[PDB]
RNA sequence: GCAUGAAUGGCGUAACGAGGUCCCCGCUGUCCCCGGCCGGGGCCCGGCGAAACCUCUGCCUGGCGCGCAUGCCAGGGACC
RNA sequence: GGGCCAGGGUUCCACGGCAAUGGUCGUCAGCCGUGGGUUAGUCGGUCCUAACCCCGCCCGUAACUCGGCGCGGGGGAAAGGGAAACGGGUUUAUAUUCCCGUACCGCGGGGGUAGGUGCGGCAACGCAAGCCCGGAGGGUGACGCCUCGGGGUAGGCGGACCGGCCGAUGAGGCCGGCUAAGCGUAUAAGCCCGGGGAGUGCCGUAAUGGCGAGAACCGGGUGAAAGCGCGAAUGGCCCCCCCGUUAGGGGGGUUCCGCCGAUCCCUGGGGCCCGUGAAAAGCCCUCCGGGAAUUCCGAUCCCCCGCGACCGUACCGAGAACCGACACAGGUGCCCCUGGGUGAGAAGCCUAAGGCGUGUCGGGGGAAACCCGGCCGAGGGAACUCGGCAAACUGGCCCCGUAACUUCGGGAGAAGGGGUGCCUGCGGGUGCGUAACCCGCAGGUCGCAGUGACUAGGGGGGCCCGACUGUUUAAUAAAAA
RNA sequence: ACCCGAAACCGGUCGAUCUAGCCCGGGGCAGGGUGAAGUCCCUCAACCGAGGGAUGGAGGCCCGCUAGGGGUGCUGAUGUG
C-alpha cells in the first residue's frame, strides 16, 4: 500500500468486489461524542459524524430542542435555577 | 584541549536548550496595576500537571475577564474562589501585598520588587515564614534558611505549594532517570572527569586521580572552574 | 520519483531529447568526420547531472 | 496478597536492594489507600497524578503533597490560616 | 560497517538541488541557499578570489 | 484454456478429526504446548463463572431457591467454592436449600 | 604486608554475566590411531578470458668474498 | 509471492535485428534501430500549523554576504490535521483519470415548501423548524503506555443440493455456486430521564465495584462498527448446444444449514507515571448586537439546471531498473499483507494459489592425491591441548520430587525419578446440541527405538571482579572499562 | 635559484544522506511461562488461631531462528573476495 495508507488513522478493509477481485477501502476515523462544558459527561442528541456528515443533516438533527444544548440536562436545569434565584 | 560540557551548555545548543514548548506557560501575577487599590476575585477552572516545573499548575478566571495560570497551594480546590488584592482575606491561595499579611504566616510565590511577576518560593512543597513587619521592608525566612527583606508592596500568596515529599520515594531505575531528566532535557547520563581525558578535563588523565586539589579558586578562568568552587571547606563535619 | 516537480520534469525531458544519435545524413554531410556528440548516455551507466 | 515483606516492591523480584524495596513498598502502601475526601468526608480519593488527587464520590478534585493528600506543612498552615 | 553498506543510505533527500539563479546543482535544499553563489543567503554573488571556478567559466585564467 | 486448479485434500485431516473426536490422537506423547497453554485460565475461569451464575438466576426465576439463598451462592461461585455446576447442585442437595 | 587499608572508599554479599579461573558426574574421533561414505572443487573436453609479479638468467660440495653465491675458484653431476 | 515510497528517468509497449554489451552461446534481452505510450471537481500537491527557518525595523561590528534580543510579516509535513466516487468494460502499452451504470462535494441560478406568524412529550427529547452582516462562548478537530470484557466483519472448516473433471460411468477427491460506493433503516455498551423508596442488607462484574449525596425493580431517550432493502443481474463465474473454411449465434444454472474466527473495525472497564503523552486551519451548535420583509421576505427540506483552474500519473520498486566504479551474496525496504496439515506458535517440515528453472557457462568420471561442507565409527574415555577448541550428552509435554545460601522476592525448569505410539470403548467440563475445544479412565496390540521425522536445556560444586537491565574502541580489544 | 619528495603551519570557505547528540511528527515487536500489589471465598474452633481454595495481571521479569536489532567462539570459508 502507499505509505499515506500505512499510517494507521487510516481504517483498512478487505472488501471482495462484484467482480470477483479483492481491494482495500480505507476511511477516515469518526468524531467522538460531544461533551458537557460543565461536567464533562456524554451529551444527547448530537449525531457523531465528520463534518461531511454533519453538513448532511438539517439544523434540529443535531442539537436537542431546549434552551442551552451545550450542557447536559442537570448542569441546564442548575443554570437555570441559579439565573431564577439571581434576579430575586 | 576540548570544551566542557558547562562551556558547551552557553551556546544555546539543542542538546542543552529547555524544551520550552511542552510547558503549560509561564506562572506569573495579573499585572499589579489591576491588583493595586482593588481586589479581584477568581474561580479555579483546573488544576494540572506541568511537565517540568515540579509543582501543580492551576487555571484561575477573573470575573474581569482574564485567565491566568498560578502555582497551585496544598490543599487547593477545584470550583473554589480565591481573591488576589490588599483587601484580600487570610485563606489559602489569596495573593496579598507582603505588609497586610500577618507574622507566622506561611507564603510562597513572592515578588522580588513590587510587580515582577514573583520569583521566590516557586518549588514543589517549599514555603516561607513571615517573621516581622515594618514600614520600611518585611523580613521572611526562605526555605534555604536566610532571613531576606522585601519592600512591604511586594506581593506574595498565602499557603505551601503543592507537591512535598517528591523525594521521599527513590527512584530505582536508571530507566525512571531518563524519563525523568528527559521530560526536560537535562543532561544525562554524566560522565566523570578522572576518567576523562586530559585534553577534555582538569582531572583528566591515564590515572583515575585528580593532579590537583579539587577547591578551585573564585578567580579561576572559565573552562576551569570544576570541583569545588571557592569552597570554604571540605569534608564531613 | 512518482510525485515529481514540473521543472524538473521538464529538464529530464530535455535530456531525454538529448539522449540519440547522429544522423546518417549528417554523417553522409561531414563525410565520417562527425560520428558522435559528447551527449550520449545510457541511463544504467551514466547519470544525469542533477 | 501474602508476600511477608516485599509488598509492592515485588514486581521487582531480587534487585535494585533491601532499603530501595522497603522504601518503595511503604511508599506505595501509604499512597494507594482510600484517604478521607476534604468535601464529603467519605474514604473515596485516589491519586490522579502527582501532587493532584479526586474523589470517587463526589468528584471534588484537589492538590495536594506528591504521595499523601495532606503534608505536614500543609497542616500546619491551614491550622494556622483556621 | 562505515564503507559499502554505509553507502547504500544514500536513498534519502539529496543535500543539494539545482539553483534558480547560476544553474548549477549546489542549491543546500534543507537550509535554503546556494553553496556556489550565495542564493537565497545574499544578493552578490559568492566570489572568492582563492577560487579558480569563476574564472574557469569565461576561460580567464 | 485455462487450466483448472489443482486443489488439496483434506480427506487425511477429516478422518484424523474424527479419530480424535472419538478419543485418539490426544495421548501425553502427541502434545508439544503446555497444559495452560492447550486449555487457558481466564477463559476457563470465566466460562464456569458465566454458568454458575446463569444457573443461580435460573434456579432463582424458577423460585426453587430464596433470595438470601441466591446471595450466599452467588458469594461462594465468586470465592469459587464450586468447580462446576454438578458441584453446585450436590452442595445444594446436601444442604437442603432446593425447593 | 619489597610496595594493603577505610568514599582515588574497607570488608561481606543473594540475584545477575557470550568476563578470568579450579574441580566432579555424564559425554564424546581431542587423543591411542586412524579407517570408510556423500555433495562441491581439484582432473579431462568445448567456450569467455585476466591479474599479482618479472635486470638477464637459473644444478651441487668445500672455499674466497660487504663475513649464509644458480652465475666467482677447484672439483662432482647432469640427453631434451 | 501481492502492493507501493524514496531513489533511477524511458529502463514501459509493439515491430524490425545481433557489429558491440550479457561471466559461455544466443534467433533472446533492462542491448541496437524505427515507431508509440502517462487523459482526474472526488487520488496526491495545492490549505493549516509543529520543531524550525527567512525578510524588514532595531542594536553591535572598521565593515559585511557577519552576530543578535524585541516588534511586524512570511514560510515550513506527497506517512501529522485536512470537502467530496464506487462497480463493470476498453488499449500492444493509461486508467478510482477513457466508455457505460449508479453517486457525492463546493459555488451560482430557477420553481416549490418549512419557518418570519408551527407543534408533540412531566422529562430525557422528536421534530424541515425563517434570510443577510459582525462578534462572543461551547463542542469537535485533539492525541501516552499496559491490560481485559462485549459486538461485528474478512478469512477458514464440515454437511446438503445443482453443473464439470478425475476416479472403475465403484467409494471418494477436486473446481464454480459472486455482490462496490451511495441512499433508507437501530440497537449494544456508555450516559441520561420519569416512577420507586431500601440495611440481622440487597444488586452486579472477567476483575475492580454501586447505594438516602437515592439501591433493587417497572417504563423510556440518545447513542458505533455492522446486518438488512434498492443499487443488482441485462453484470461477473461455471456448464451445455448449433454452426467451425474464415468469421459467429444461442440455452441453462448461480441455492441453504452448522461451527470456528482474527494481528482487521466498533465500544466500554481497570491499572501506571518524581515520565502527563502537539498546535492551527476547518466543521457543528448556542448566545449577543445590526439590517430587509406583508397583495412581502425566505431556508440546513424537495425537484431542476450551469460551472469547477494549475502540476504528478509509464515502469522497476530490487540475489539485473536505487546507492556501493558492476546484471556487486552488502545497504536502502521487509516498508505494508498472508490459504491447508502437524503443531502453543508469524517455529521447523510438507503442500494449495502465485512465481521461477536467470541467486545463469555447460559436458565427462569408481577420473586419483589433496581441500572445503556433511554422516558413521570396535575397545578406552580428555591419556590431546596454554585451555574439553571443536564435537558430543541432555532436550517438547504430564506427574512425583527438589539442596547450600538468601536482600524472603529468589535460587528453581536446582538436582533426581517415572510415563509418552496405534486401536476398541466409556466417563467429565462449557455448551440446546450426537456442533467445537479441552481434560481423564479400562482393555487390546506392534517395534531396538512412540516429543520415532521436524522442533527440542547437559548438569553440579569453589574462587576473583563488577550489584543488576544497559553502553563502548564502525574496520585485530565487549571487558574487571 | 640545477630538478623532484615531507610530515606539518596559516587564511577564507564546504559538509550531520555516514555517524554522535537533541527537537517535531510517525511505523513496529508470532507464541508461551512465571505470578507483585489489589479484591476475596470456605471449613473447624473462638480467649488465641489453624488449614484449604480462588481471582488479579506487575516487572528496564524468564524461554523463544516471529519480525527487528547485536556481534562471543570457531581465531571456520573468503582473504588479486
Ligand atoms: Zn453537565
Ligand atoms: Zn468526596
Ligand atoms: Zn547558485
Amino acid at each position: 500500500m502507499k505509505p499515506m495508507y500505512r499510517s494507521r488513522s487510516w481504517r483498512r478493509k478487505y472488501v471482495r468486489t462484484p467482480g470477483g477481485r479483492v481491494v482495500i477501502h480505507f476511511e477516515r476515523k469518526k468524531p467522538k461524542i460531544a461533551h458537557c462544558a460543565m461536567c464533562g459527561r456524554p451529551l444527547n442528541g448530537i449525531p457523531r459524524g465528520r463534518p461531511v456528515e454533519m453538513r448532511k443533516l438539517p439544523k434540529t438533527k443535531k442539537r436537542p430542542e431546549r434552551p442551552m444544548p451545550h450542557l447536559c440536562p442537570r448542569c441546564m436545569r442548575k443554570v437555570m435555577k441559579e439565573q431564577i434565584r439571581a434576579q430575586l | 584541549g576540548k570544551s566542557l560540557i558547562q562551556q558547551r551548555r552557553g551556546k544555546g545548543s539543542p542538546t542543552f536548550k529547555s524544551p520550552s514548548h511542552r510547558f503549560r506557560g509561564a506562572v506569573k501575577y495579573i499585572p499589579l496595576n489591576y491588583t493595586q487599590e482593588k481586589t479581584l476575585r477568581g474561580v479555579v477552572e483546573e488544576i494540572m500537571h506541568d511537565p517540568g516545573r515540579t509543582a501543580p499548575v492551576a487555571r484561575v478566571k477573573f470575573e474581569n475577564g482574564i485567565e491566568k495560570l498560578i502555582i497551585a497551594p496544598e490543599g487547593l480546590l477545584v470550583g473554589q474562589e480565591i481573591y488576589i488584592g490588599p483587601d484580600a482575606p487570610i485563606a489559602v491561595g489569596n495573593t496579598l501585598p507582603l505588609a497586610k499579611i500577618p507574622e507566622g504566616t506561611y507564603v510562597y510565590n513572592i515578588e522580588g520588587i513590587p510587580g515582577d511577576g514573583g520569583k521566590y518560593v516557586r518549588a514543589g512543597g517549599t514555603y516561607a515564614l513571615v517573621v516581622s513587619r515594618e514600614p520600611d521592608k518585611v523580613i521572611v525566612q526562605l526555605p534555604s534558611g536566610e532571613l531576606k527583606a522585601f519592600n512591604p508592596m511586594c506581593r506574595a500568596t498565602i499557603g505551601v505549594v503543592a507537591g512535598g515529599g517528591r523525594l521521599e520515594k527513590p527512584l530505582v531505575k536508571a530507566g525512571k532517570a531518563y524519563y525523568k531528566y528527559k521530560a526536560r532535557n537535562k543532561f544525562w547520563p554524566t560522565p566523570r572527569g578522572v576518567k576523562m581525558n586530559a585534553v577534555n578535563h582538569p582531572f583528566g588523565g591515564k590515572e583515575h586521580h585528580p593532579g590537583k586539589p579539587t577547591t578551585t579558586s573564585r578567580r579561576a578562568p572559565p573552562g576551569r572552574k570544576v570541583g569545588h568552587i571557592a569552597a570554604r571547606r571540605t569534608g564531613r563535619r | 520519483a512518482r510525485n515529481k516537480p514540473l521543472a524538473k520534469k521538464l529538464r529530464l525531458a530535455k535530456a531525454l531529447k538529448q539522449n540519440r544519435r547522429v544522423p546518417v545524413w549528417v554523417i553522409v554531410k561531414t563525410n565520417r568526420r562527425v560520428l558522435t556528440h559528447p551527449k550520449r548516455r545510457y541511463w544504467r551507466r551514466t547519470k544525469l547531472k542533477e | 496478597s501474602g508476600t511477608k515483606k516485599v509488598g509492592s516492591a515485588g514486581r521487582f523480584g531480587a534487585r535494585y536492594g533491601l532499603k530501595i524495596r522497603r522504601r518503595v513498598a511503604a511508599v506505595e502502601a501509604k499512597m494507594r489507600q482510600k484517604h478521607t475526601c476534604p468535601v464529603c468526608g467519605r474514604k473515596a480519593v485516589k491519586r490522579i497524578s502527582t501532587g493532584i488527587w479526586q474523589c470517587q464520590k463526589c468528584g471534588a478534585t484537589f492538590a495536594g503533597g506528591a504521595y499523601l493528600p495532606v503534608t505536614p506543612a500543609g497542616k500546619a498552615v491551614r491550622r494556622i490560616t483556621e | 560497517g562505515s564503507g559499502t553498506a554505509t553507502f547504500g543510505k544514500r536513498n534519502s533527500t539529496p543535500t543539494h538541488i539545482r539553483c534558480r539563479r547560476c544553474g548549477r546543482v549546489s542549491y543546500n535544499v534543507k537550509k535554503g541557499y546556494c553553496a556556489a553563489c550565495g542564493f537565497g543567503r545574499s544578493r552578490r554573488l559568492r566570489k572568492y578570489r582563492w577560487s579558480k571556478k569563476w574564472k574557469k567559466k569565461k576561460n580567464a585564467h | 484454456k485455462k487450466k483448472p486448479i489443482k486443489g488439496q485434500s483434506r480427506y487425511r485431516a477429516k478422518i484424523r478429526h474424527e479419530q480424535k473426536k472419538k478419543g485418539r490422537h490426544r495421548g501425553p506423547g502427541s502434545r508439544k504446548g503446555k497444559k495452560t497453554a492447550r486449555m487457558g485460565k481466564k477463559e476457563l475461569w470465566i466460562k464456569t463463572i458465566r454458568a454458575l451464575r446463569k444457573e443461580l438466576r435460573k434456579l432463582k426465576a424458577q423460585k426453587k431457591i430464596d433470595r438470601k439463598t441466591y446471595r450466599m451462592l452467588y458469594i461462594r461461585a465468586k470465592g469459587g467454592q464450586f468447580k462446576n455446576k454438578h458441584q453446585l447442585y450436590l452442595f445444594l442437595e446436601e444442604h437442603g436449600l432446593l425447593k
